[PDB]
Parts: structure tokens; C-alpha cells; sequence
């Protein structure tokens, strides 16, 4: 069998991405799920890069966020992503519902 | 692979195009162009 | 908003890249779907 | 040996003293490729009507090929000359024979044949593949016509077909066996009397990558076929195309040698018994060809696996074919050519086909010399030109739910 | 989900009474024409929710010709939705061809299921 | 994993020479006695790594009686390891019964595989 089916890991990846027998008449709405998954990555990805700089102490939380925005190299980008990407995560989730 | 190297071509092309258009659209506003007046 | 200038320059670069890439994706999808949107069926029972 | 008689008709004969039986036949080109949708199958009907005439002890049979038609009168060696006269008569009175004919019975016979080619899964698959590959042109039409078009043919249609195509410039008398060529030529000259006319212009045809799926879930297997634009009889790659086809050769799962056949695809598909059988072929028409394989898969869940592996093995054609595979393919193609040219009936059919469609027939020794000149680099160049990344035409009959749509198979043609 | 037994019960409850019949039936045809499924080649019974054991049995007990015609109509509907185009008026399914072909089989399936349920609680 | 063909090549390379034979063979018997597999009912060829296409083919081509005997010996070994007990010396597999029953089939499978590999690279 092809490597994309013999190997269990690639077999799973195939069953879900490469050979998943999707119906032929699905609109673009059925893509929202993927976006949601994409957003779940982004929320996590940017998220993991904010905790590397976010300090959870109450006297430091807001100052730490401002340190991210002002001092970290791309910190403004990471915060704006992690926030507007949550807003878009919920846009896509409401569209998926 | 050649994907890694080729990505540099497009990244550099767009980066230089934008970093040459931006300092032309905004040349009257950037610092490096205004600093002369206040020196 | 000290990142304003850098933020908008990065945004311009991102829009250029993503808009070109989105047009390319549109073209590729329409092209690879031409076989499906051009399917023609027949049903000829006795 | 060739002799152009009066009327300009050419008698071509390949006489061999070792021939078991003799054969002589008149072929007048213009098979299904010369027809059109409304009058499709008229060539086959006309040839059947002519071949149904009194045989005077010989064996009169119709040819009914895609691009040429003819009547062949097999007979033992000493009787050959008589058979000659017979066919000559049958063709000098072709219009009379057609006029005096009640086409009813011949039309049910032709309809039975057309149903046969639409029931035998391989015949159906290959006919559909040819139709879809050359769709829009006369070459797509069945050799024997469809059941819907056969019933709509009348005597005047056959008469018009004969008048257009049964002319000296478009007809050849082919022969083989053990006999004196001059005797047969003289016997035919005194008896052959056919209308003058210019060789009809052979209709154009162009390959079009396409897919046709006649999924019948009631069948027990999946009969598929996949092919690319091959090499016509004119192309100098003709034998090179045959060598490329033989590199992958045949395979029957239940045959004893199934576990020992050289081709790599055979070893690949036996690991999980992906396919029941397959055969690679290079069908060659006058100017265009279909190079590919036919396959029957018993397990309906492994059609995709077979297509994937077969197209990967095709990809190997342009990169990694070894001198062992090329030498094996050369030897097997030479042996297959020599086998195809043993029976006098086959030799006569081959002579007619070549002389009508390319004008000159390469002797078997010349063909062997041309094949032995092939090196592995020539085969890989041909694979790059014609197989690597070229559009494919697909066909399938039953349990083809697992045959993934075009794009998958087409993209398999270029992945490394 | 509502059983075809109950749907037909309500439909015959309405159809028997002339006032409700006159008021609804024109509205029923108008609703079925505005539904827009006929423009895609689908008969009404093609729309039914197949993913139920009763309905699966009903299809599994269809004749050959009806089964193949249903397959072709469903495939045509999928293709039309895929290509974002509709059948012309002349090719669409006419009101008289929407013949409720699958309802009897579903009703038989529900009759069998209801008898089994009733007897299990005898 | 070492192909059984190579193991037999080495074994005959040693056995052919009288000095190496006289030295090793006593140590060979002593090592197979100390191995401890015989006290659990297993012959040597039961220990072989089954999870290989060559070995799997060799097992698939065993005679019926040898196949059933192997199955029972493996089952007995599993039970003994499960109950943490060993067979008494009178019931343990004696050196004479450790007869190398599976090696011929393994060698045939190896020969077939090596011929196929050699011809594939002709
Ligand atoms: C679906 C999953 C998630 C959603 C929808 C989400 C959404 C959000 C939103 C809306 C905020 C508000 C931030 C602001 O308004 O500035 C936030 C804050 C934050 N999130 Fe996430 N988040 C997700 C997962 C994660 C993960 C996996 C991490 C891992 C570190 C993370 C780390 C953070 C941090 C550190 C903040 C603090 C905000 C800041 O310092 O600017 N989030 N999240």
C-alpha cells in the first residue's frame, strides 16, 4: 500500500486530509471548520509567545502587556494577533454554528 | 530544499519593493527626511 | 502607538503577499475544479 | 513482394514455403474512422454482407477494423488462386451483392456483435477509452457501430459507402502462404473489376485527455483502463512505444508465473494482491495511438492503490528504467511481433493494415533490427516526451467507486 | 424527526375536510414550487433524510428502476449545486412528475417498526 | 537482524575447522543449556523473531503437525512464564529434541528472497 496508508500516522493524516471522501456539493461554508482549526493554532501560537513575556501578577499584568506592545521586538504584532485572532475565532465559530 | 532558498527571492523582492515605495510615498514625513529642519 | 509606522508598513507587505497569494489560490482552485464543474452525466436505462 | 495490377490496385504478398495455410483478402480502408454518427457501423455491415457470400469451399471472413475493412478468404495452399478469384468476384460485384441483400439478418448479426463488445468488460472498457480519447472525431466511433445506429442503416447507405471507399486507389489485395505470387496476381487481375476513384481523405483525430465512468455496481470486478497519446504506425517511435509498453508487460494474478514475472509492477501489486490482472498495450492507428494499460481489480477497495502504483511505475519510465528492463522489453516485443505474424490470416491482415495505412511494410527482420537499436536512453527520452506528465484518458466499468476522479490519477503522472 | 406515519396522518386529517383542503392545497403547491428543489431535478422524496434505519430500509427495498432513477437525480442535484446552476424550466421536474414514489415503502417500514414496538409492549 | 543464511554460513565456517569446532561446540551446548529456554518447553526455533516477512512465510509453509506442535510449545511457554514455574527436568526439552525443525524453511525463504534481490539488480 502507499506510504500514506501503510504508516499509521500518515494513515490518520490521509483519512482526515488527503482521502476524506467529502461530498462534491459543499459550499465555501464547509471551509469554516478548517479556519476554526487554523485559528485554534493561531490563538495557541501567538498565545504561547505572549506568556513568554506576560507576567500574571496583578501589579504587573497591564504593565507586562504594555511591555509586550512597546519593548518586545514583534510584541505588538503578537498581541494584536492573539486578540483580533480571538475575535476572528469567534466570527468563524458563529459562522460555523 | 529549493523551497527554503526560493522563499528568499520573493521575500526580498516584496520587502525591497515596499521599502522603496514607502519611503517615497512618505518621504516628506519620515524622520530621516525631516531631521534637517530641526538640527 | 509607537509601532504605528512599522505596523502599517508590515501591513502593506502582508497585504501585497496575501492578495497575490489569494488570487493565485483562486486561480488554482478554479483550474483544478474545471474537471468537476465540467462533468456531464448520462442515465440510459432500458 | 508487390505488383500494381491494371486499375492501379496493388497486390502485396508475403509467401513462405513453411506456411501451414494460405490466405488472400481484399481490404479497402475506410473503417469506422471514415463514418459519422448517423451512419456509423455501415462499413462493418457492408463487409459482413460481402463476407456472407458463397465461399466455394474457402473460409470467407470480414475484418472490420477501426480504420480499414476487408474480406479475407482463408484456404489451403493449393486452393489459394481459387480463393483469389472468389474475393475478386465478391468485390467486382459488391454493389450488386449489396443491392440484392436483405440487410435485416445482417443487421441483427451486427447488433449482436455490438452488444458483445458492450458486454465483454475489456472490449467495453477499451471501446469507451478510444471514444473518450478521440471524442469529437470519427475515430471515437465503435468499429462495429452502436446498436442504435446499426438498425438505422439501409442498402443505399452501404452502396454510397462502397462507391466512396471501394476504389482502386483505396484498395489492396493482401496475401500470404505457400504459393507462386505471379499465379495469384494473374488470377486476380483477370477477375478484379472495381470503380475508379481517389483515395478518400482520412479524417483528422486529436487526443483529448478525458475520463469516462460506466459504474455498474452489479459486476464482480473493476475493469479500468488508463492510457496516454501513443505512437501511430507512421511514428519512428512505434517500436519504441511497444518496448515501453512491454517494460511493464502483462500480469495475471492466478497464473503460475505471477510470483516470478520480471516487471516491477507485478511484484508491487502482489504484496496485498492489489489487482487481479492487467496488460500494457500500445494500440497504433494510422496517425495516432493509445499507449497504456487495461486492468481488472477483484478487490473493490484497491482500485486507487493499483492506479497509484501503476502510474508511479510509469514515472519510473523517464528516470530509473534499467538496462535489464529495456533488454527484456526489447526481447519480449520482438517475440510478440513474431508471434503476431505466424498465422497466415494474421500476416494478411498485417500486410493490408500496413500497406493501406502507412504505404510500406517493414519486414520482420527490419523490425528486429530497428528494435535492437533501442538503448535505455532512447526509452527514457520517449518516456519524457510522451508518458511523463502527459494527459491521460481513463475508463472504468464496475465497482469503480474507489477509482479517484481524474485529478488524482493525472497528478500521479509527475510526482518524482 | 417526524414519522411519515404521522405526516400522512396530518395530511389526511387536512385533506378530508373541504375547507382546510381548499385553503391549504393551493398553498401547499405554492410552497412546493417556491421550495426550489424541483429546479435541481429532485423529486420531493429525494430530499427525505436518508440517515435513519427506517429510511435506509425503505431505499434498500426500492425497485431497480426507481433506485437507479433516484441515484441519477441525486447525482444531478449534486452536480447542479456544485456548478451553481439550475435546470431550465423545460428540464426541471414538473409538478406531475413529483409523484411521491418512495412514500409507500417508508410507510411500510414504519408499519413494521410500529407493530414490532407494539408487540414488544404487548 | 542477522539473516539466517548468514548465521548458517558462520556456523559452517566454524564447524568445518576441527580446532574451532572442538572449542566452540562444547561451549555451544553449554550456552544452549544455560540459556534456560529448554526448561520452558521451547525448542530453539520457537524463540526466533516471528515478525518478519521471511520468517512469517517460513511459518506459513510449515507442515501441519509441526505447526500444531509449535503452537502447543509456544502456548506452554507462555503459561509457564505466566505462572512463574519451570518444567521438571524429565519434562524439559532434551538436547536431542531441539532438532532445528524450522531452519530449512527459513533458509528456503532466504534463498528465494536473495534470488529475487539478485535478479532485480541483474
Ligand atoms: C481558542 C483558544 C484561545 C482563545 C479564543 C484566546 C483568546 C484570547 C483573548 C480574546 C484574549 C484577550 C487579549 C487582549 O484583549 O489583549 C487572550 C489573552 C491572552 N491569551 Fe489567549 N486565547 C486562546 C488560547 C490561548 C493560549 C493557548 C495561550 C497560551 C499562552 C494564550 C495566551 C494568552 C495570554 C498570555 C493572554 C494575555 C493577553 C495579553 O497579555 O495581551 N491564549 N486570549
Amino acid at each position: 500500500m502507499p506510504t500514506r496508508k501503510s504508516n499509521t500516522y500518515l494513515s490518520l493524516v490521509n483519512s482526515y486530509l488527503i482521502d476524506s471522501p467529502q461530498p462534491s456539493s459543499i459550499n465555501y461554508w464547509w471551509n469554516l471548520g478548517s479556519l476554526l482549526g487554523l485559528c485554534l493554532v493561531i490563538q495557541i501560537a501567538s498565545g504561547v509567545f505572549l506568556a513568554m513575556h506576560y507576567s500574571s501578577n496583578i501589579e504587573l499584568a497591564f504593565d507586562s502587556v504594555e511591555h509586550i506592545m512597546r519593548d518586545v521586538n514583534a510584541g505588538w504584532l503578537i498581541r494584536y494577533i492573539h486578540a483580533n485572532g480571538a475575535s476572528f475565532f469567534f466570527i468563524c465559530m458563529y459562522l460555523h454554528i | 530544499a529549493t523551497i527554503f532558498g526560493g522563499a528568499f527571492a520573493f521575500q526580498g523582492f516584496f520587502d525591497v519593493a515596499v521599502n522603496k515605495w514607502w519611503e517615497e510615498h512618505n518621504k516628506a514625513k519620515l524622520w530621516k527626511n525631516v531631521k534637517g529642519k530641526f538640527l | 502607538e509607537p509601532e504605528h509606522d512599522d505596523r502599517k508598513k508590515w501591513g502593506l507587505k502582508a497585504l501585497v503577499v496575501l492578495s497575490s497569494l489569494y488570487l493565485l489560490s483562486i486561480w488554482v482552485k478554479r483550474f483544478k475544479w474545471t474537471p468537476i464543474k465540467n462533468r456531464k452525466f448520462r442515465f440510459d436505462p432500458p | 513482394k508487390y505488383t500494381t495490377l491494371s486499375n492501379g490496385v496493388t497486390v502485396a504478398t508475403e509467401t513462405n514455403p513453411a506456411a501451414k495455410t494460405s490466405s488472400v483478402g481484399l481490404f479497402f480502408g475506410a473503417g469506422s474512422r471514415s463514418e459519422h454518427s448517423h451512419s456509423n457501423g455501415i462499413s462493418a455491415l457492408t463487409t459482413n454482407v460481402l463476407a456472407s457470400q458463397s465461399a466455394k469451399g474457402s473460409l470467407l471472413t470480414a475484418k472490420n477494423d477501426r480504420e480499414f475493412n476487408g474480406i479475407i478468404a482463408q484456404t489451403t495452399n493449393d486452393n489459394i488462386t481459387e480463393a483469389g478469384k472468389l474475393i475478386a468476384s465478391i468485390a467486382s460485384n459488391a454493389v450488386d451483392i449489396v443491392e440484392k441483400t436483405d440487410l435485416t439478418k445482417h443487421k441483427q448479426y451486427l447488433s449482436a456483435q455490438a452488444s458483445a463488445v458492450e458486454a465483454d468488460p475489456k472490449s467495453k472498457v477499451l471501446s469507451h477509452l478510444y471514444s473518450s480519447a478521440f471524442q469529437g472525431y470519427s475515430l471515437a466511433l465503435p468499429t462495429l457501430g452502436t446498436t442504435e445506429s446499426v438498425e438505422n442503416l439501409e442498402n443505399q447507405d452501404s452502396l454510397r459507402h462502397l462507391a466512396k471507399h471501394l476504389v482502386n486507389n483505396n484498395t489492396v489485395i493482401a496475401a500470404s502462404g505457400n504459393f507462386d505470387h505471379d499465379k495469384l496476381a494473374d488470377a486476380i487481375e483477370a477477375n478484379l473489376k472495381i470503380a475508379e476513384g481517389v483515395k478518400p481523405e482520412i479524417k483528422p483525430a486529436s487526443f483529448l485527455g478525458s475520463e469516462v465512468r460506466m459504474r455498474d455496481d452489479t459486476l464482480p470486478k473493476a475493469y479500468i483502463s488508463i492510457a496516454v497519446h501513443g505512437e501511430g504506425l507512421n511514428s519512428p517511435n512505434y517500436y519504441l512505444a511497444k518496448v515501453a509498453a512491454a517494460i511493464y508487460g502483462d500480469f495475471y494474478l492466478h497464473s503460475t508465473i505471477a510470483k516470478f514475472t520480471s516487471p516491477k509492477l507485478a511484484s508491487i501489486v502482489q504484496e496485498y494482491n492489489i489487482v487481479e490482472s492487467y496488460n500494457h498495450y500500445s494500440k497504433s492507428f494510422s496517425d495516432t495511438g493509445i499507449w497504456g494499460y487495461y486492468a481488472e481489480i477483484a478487490d473493490k477497495f484497491t482500485v486507487d492503490d493499483f492506479t497509484h502504483f501503476s502510474l508511479k511505475e510509469w514515472n519510473r519510465l523517464s528516470i530509473s528504467i534499467s538496462e535489464a528492463e529495456v533488454a527484456r522489453a526489447k526481447a519480449q516485443v520482438k517475440t510478440a511481433l513474431a508471434k503476431e505474424l505466424a498465422n497466415s490470416f494474421a500476416v494478411t491482415s498485417d500486410i493490408a493494415e500496413k500497406v493501406l495505412l502507412v504505404g510500406h511494410r517493414q519486414s520482420l527482420r527490419e523490425a528486429f533490427e530497428k528494435i535492437d537499436a533501442i538503448k535505455v536512453n532512447d526509452v527514457k527520452e520517449w518516456g519524457k516526451s510522451k508518458v511523463w506528465d502527459r494527459d491521460i484518458v481513463i475508463s472504468g466499468t464496475g465497482l469503480i467507486e474507489d477509482l479517484l476522479d481524474y485529478n488524482r490519477n493525472r497528478n500521479e503522472m509527475a510526482m518524482m | 424527526v417526524q414519522s411519515m406515519t404521522s405526516v400522512v396522518k396530518a395530511a389526511n386529517f387536512i385533506l378530508a375536510r373541504p375547507t382546510l383542503s381548499k385553503i391549504i392545497t393551493p398553498l401547499a403547491q405554492k410552497f412546493t414550487a417556491y421550495a426550489g428543489y424541483r429546479e435541481m431535478g429532485l423529486k420531493f422524496n429525494d430530499l427525505l433524510l436518508e440517515e435513519t434505519p427506517i429510511m435506509q430500509t425503505a431505499i434498500k427495498r426500492l425497485p431497480s428502476e426507481l433506485n437507479y432513477s433516484r441515484n441519477f437525480r441525486i447525482l444531478t442535484a449534486h452536480q447542479l449545486a456544485l456548478s451553481h446552476q439550475l435546470l431550465p424550466a423545460e428540464k426541471a421536474v414538473k409538478p406531475e412528475e413529483d409523484d411521491n414514489y418512495l412514500i409507500p415503502y417508508i410507510l411500510e417500514a414504519e408499519k413494521e417498526a410500529f407493530e414490532k414496538a407494539e408487540l414488544d409492549n404487548i
